């Protein structure tokens, strides 16, 4: 089971509406496709858990939606510190809780 | 609610590494740590995961025979040693933990470590 | 007629602590001198009655709950005690009338190469009520999403087998533990 993510860079303006999607190649069991972000060279941190739920301590403006294979990360308000590589998860299967390629939220 | 990880280890392509990851502020319940290896300039990867209460480790397929991912509940730690430390192993190693809210546990690896620059020189 | 303590204490095989073997002993004379003066039982102390004083007092029903645990959590088999075996495997009540006999069993139970027959319940939703015997080996759910009895993330099989080796230390050696409980046909 491998996970392919969608557009490899989001090169568009700050302060607007962007959509992030993880097109899985095999159907994710039990909808466990948590969403992480990782600013380059530092520790990642969790935003969406159980493929839709907002994490504790994390504020608003993010949204995980859908289940199964069709999937969406919904970011509402691109602040300059949200121009970060964003990552999938498949820690649902068994082995290879495969991540994604990431993307580049770019100005 | 913090996972203090060990410092960097500059190593050699014949040696083996020993990466520890202590959990500060709390003790290990049935918490299911995972381990993430990031070569710099590449994506995050998956090494393996320990159910910390049970010790049932399970490593990834390319790491199937040469990493043993052990845990110790007495010291509230969880270790990792990777064998043979090839030139394609220079990375940053992240110990990610699932927070357990006693009554239950969460479904997300929220509290992470800080990294371990395992250098293969 | 004598009470059959010889089929409990000198038994060939015990049971694991999650499925702890309980046998009811009644309608006999219970000779406790061969227990206290055996000089082979390492851990032995009695709650609610002195061990040399219970020989000449008569009860109605005696249960000899027996299991095998690691030598560290022999202290967990006590009234008013909190831990892993005392919460998920075998809990004694606070008003416990009876007592506990534990002796080392490295020479029988710890076989060469590891003995994995003995398991203990490690993951459970709630702590056990006293004298509860839990036999279910359902795949424990630790998170929100149920995972229908298959093994995986937040899906743990609740019985983790002990690793019993002759190489192991004194605290890691298996100790055959027999727990006596008391409540009028069991006299001395």
């Amino acid at each position: 089971i491998v996970l392919t993510q969608s557009p490899v860079t989001l090169s568009l303006s700050p302060g607007e509406r962007a959509t992030l999607s993880c097109r899985a190649s095999q159907s994710v069991r039990n909808s466990l496709l948590a969403w992480y972000q990782q600013k380059p060279g530092q520790a990642p941190r969790l935003l969406i858990y159980a493929a839709s739920s907002r994490a504790t301590g994390i504020p608003d403006r993010f949204s995980g939606s859908g289940s199964g294979t069709d999937f969406t990360l919904t970011i509402s308000r691109l602040e300059p510190e949200d121009f970060v590589v964003y990552y999938c998860q498949q820690h649902g299967s068994s082995p290879p809780w495969t991540f994604g390629q990431g993307t580049k939220v770019e100005f | 609610m913090q996972l203090v990880q060990s410092g960097p280890e500059v190593k050699k392509p014949g040696t083996s590494v020993k990466v520890s990851c202590k959990a500060s502020g709390f003790t290990f319940t049935n918490s299911a740590m995972q381990w993430v290896r990031q070569a710099r300039g590449q994506r995050l990867e998956w090494v393996g995961w320990i159910v910390v209460a049970s010790g049932n480790a399970n490593s990834a397929r390319r790491f199937h025979d040469r990493v043993t991912i052990t845990s110790d509940m007495s010291t509230s730690t969880a270790y990792l040693e990777l064998s043979s430390l090839r030139s394609e192993d220079t990375a940053v190693y992240y110990c990610a933990l699932n927070h357990c809210s006693n009554t239950t546990c969460l479904d997300g690896f929220d509290i992470w470590g800080q990294g371990t620059m395992v250098s293969v020189s | 007629n004598l009470c059959p303590f010889g089929e409990v204490f000198n038994a060939t095989r015990f049971a694991s602590v999650y499925a702890w073997n309980r046998k009811r002993i009644s309608n006999c004379v219970a000779d406790y001198s061969v227990l206290y003066n055996s000089a082979s039982f390492s851990t032995f102390k009695c709650y609610g009655v002195s061990p040399t004083k219970l020989n000449d007092l008569c009860f109605t029903n005696v249960y000899a709950d027996s299991f095998v645990i690691r030598g560290d959590e022999v202290r967990q088999i006590a009234p008013g005690q909190t831990g892993k075996i005392a919460d998920y495997n075998y809990k004694l009540p606070d008003d416990f009338t009876g007592c506990v006999i534990a002796w080392n069993s490295n020479n029988l139970d710890s076989k060469v190469g590891g003995n994995y027959n003995y398991r203990y319940r490690l993951f459970r939703k709630s702590n056990l009520k006293p004298f509860e015997r839990d036999i279910s080996t359902e795949i424990y759910q630790a998170g929100s999403k149920p995972c229908n009895g298959v093994e995986g993330f937040n899906c743990y099989f609740p019985l983790q087998s002990y690793g019993f080796q002759p190489t192991n230390g004194v605290g890691y050696q298996p100790y055959r533990v027999v727990v006596l409980s008391f409540e009028a046909t069991v006299c001395g």
